[PDB]
């Protein structure tokens, strides 16, 4: 996907400011709450029964520290987000069989966290930006679809 | 189905939007556009610009019809059967294009209101506003 | 919403699969596994091979489904409550996969009924199955 | 992307049947009507008020000819869809703006089509062959989205 200078500014400038222990569990909790058909494939995380609950599961701040890493790796590879993801794809596509719709929303979700935690920050130029990242992100994950 | 407890959730967080309402309504939309750019092509008699005063008025529409909403959350398909006529067969809106205008009206919440976007109520947000999405399109012919 | 024409249509249609409404039903299921096997792994206690016992029994259930929503067209919520406490919160499943059904059942009735699928009825089809869908996945919590 | 050998040879020998003045048209017609939002973009074209008026509009039957050759085209060239498609990507992702699911909706009707055309002889694994086909060509049609 192609961001343009100012775009790539805006992403990495506020990526710096991100807290990266606990965003990506943030993400991945409101996942599991907003679209609780995504539940199906984290059975053995335990207690899920709550917002609460899941909010504050060790398995999901810590599983969600490694989705947000993969997001980290590939705003550094933008022009090659494909190779960047092959082994996540394959993990996804060929083994788990995720509906690709999904690697979607948890990226809208992220977007949502992002404008929860930066607030007036969160400028619609800056979440433009961020939404060509994040569908670059899916689009690459989903490659084992294609 | 919105539960009780959706309801209680959105009617709370939308009571605290205020006299904010058709400013969040304008943001949303400028949201949209930037981020999904082919939702601008419903609108060419509109002047897209940051500080239109055709996105500004357009934005508190919006917002007044998310209030209506909210107000007859019970009896959506009859509060909003005008407006469903409209989108669906005059104005031919892709049912996508409500998805996008969903995720941007969250957004905006969340950048405006940290202590009620809460992940329960994020999640009853996203019901009403597919809710509200799904009245809108059900009137294609 | 459905229309008069619509429901009539539906009938009408319907109408038509007769004593073979089970086997369609199985063929659909097939078609959905074959097309598209992201959908498979919500049966591992089925053999989805061809000629399996599962998805003919499986096929017929579906179908009879379908049959009770033609049947109470007018009242699906309620008819269909049961089923979609099941789909949605046992099952948990994904409601792109409700889409990718449909298309499947509207090829089966393409290939078995091509006097009823004029491009009329093909459009009933569609509405029906998706107003089926959207109460199969009105009841994620 | 990528079909079994099996798989091309169920399709191209299907294909090979295929009514090339009427199928294209029978899709595009069949869009218009289920889908009616897609209408928005055939203002030019008159009378689509009745299916009736739609499915004989001599305009919709002439533009259905063109969409299928793409898909003949396509079909000729399964390991180079991004290729094929350039020109008509950035037709209708940067000059009309069509959604990119509404690729994925024709390509499901043109399978509507072809089952209604051919019956028992568009099987199970027939169509999912199909199924590989138009959703490679949905996608490489929206890569000027990617
Ligand atoms: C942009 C979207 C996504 C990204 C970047 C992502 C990233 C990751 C990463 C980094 C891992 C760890 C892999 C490893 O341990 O080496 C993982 C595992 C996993 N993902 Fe995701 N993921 C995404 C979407 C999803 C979605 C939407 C689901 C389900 C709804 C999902 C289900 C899983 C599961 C079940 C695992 C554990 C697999 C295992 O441990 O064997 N992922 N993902
Ligand atoms: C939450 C979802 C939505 C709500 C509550 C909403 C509400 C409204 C309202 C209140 C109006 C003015 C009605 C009138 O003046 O008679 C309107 C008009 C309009 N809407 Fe929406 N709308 C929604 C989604 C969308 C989407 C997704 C699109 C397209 C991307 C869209 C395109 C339009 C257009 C083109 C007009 C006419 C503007 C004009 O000609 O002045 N709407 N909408
Ligand atoms: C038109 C849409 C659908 C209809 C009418 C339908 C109907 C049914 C019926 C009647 C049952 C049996 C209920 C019972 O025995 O208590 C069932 C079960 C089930 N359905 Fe569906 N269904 C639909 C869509 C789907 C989809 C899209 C999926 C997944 C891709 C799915 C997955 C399942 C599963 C896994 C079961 C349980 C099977 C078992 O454990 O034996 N359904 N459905
Ligand atoms: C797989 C999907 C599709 C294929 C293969 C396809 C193919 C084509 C082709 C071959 C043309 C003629 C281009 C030329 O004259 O050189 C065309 C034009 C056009 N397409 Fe499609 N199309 C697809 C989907 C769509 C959809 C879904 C829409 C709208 C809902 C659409 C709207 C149009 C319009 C409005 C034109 C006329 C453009 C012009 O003459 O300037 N297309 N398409």
């Amino acid at each position: 996907v192609h961001l343009t200078p100012k775009e790539k500014s805006a992403v990495t400038a506020l990526w710096g400011k991100v807290n990266v222990d606990e965003v990506g569990g943030e993400a991945l909790g409101r996942l599991l709450v907003v679209y609780p058909w995504t539940q199906r494939f984290f059975e053995s995380f335990g207690d899920l029964s709550t917002p609460d609950a899941v909010m504050g599961n060790p398995k999901v701040k810590a599983h969600g520290k490694k989705v947000l890493g993969a997001f980290s790796d590939g705003l550094a590879h933008l022009d090659n987000l494909k190779g960047t993801f092959a082994t996540l794809s394959e993990l996804h596509c060929d083994k788990l069989h995720v509906d690709p719709e999904n690697f979607r929303l948890l990226g809208n979700v992220l977007v949502c966290v992002l404008a929860h935690h930066f607030g007036k920050e969160f400028t619609p130029p800056v979440q433009a930006a961020y939404q060509k990242v994040v569908a670059g992100v899916a689009n690459a994950l989903a490659h084992k679809y294609h | 189905v919105l539960s009780p407890a959706d309801k209680t959730n959105v009617k709370a967080a939308w009571g605290k939007v205020g006299a904010h309402a058709g400013e969040y309504g304008a943001e949303a939309l400028e949201r949209m556009f930037l981020s999904f750019p082919t939702t601008k092509t419903y609108f060419p008699h509109f002047d897209l610009s940051h500080g239109s005063a055709q996105v500004k008025g357009h934005g508190k529409k919006v917002a007044d019809a998310l209030t209506n909403a909210v107000a007859h959350v019970d009896d959506m398909p009859n509060a909003l059967s005008a407006l469903s006529d409209l989108h669906a067969h005059k104005l031919r809106v892709d049912p996508v294009n409500f998805k996008l205008l969903s995720h941007c009206l969250l957004v905006t919440l969340a950048a405006h209101l940290p202590a009620e976007f809460t992940p329960a109520v994020h999640a009853s947000l996203d019901k009403f506003l597919a809710s509200v999405s799904t009245v809108l399109t059900s009137k294609y012919r």
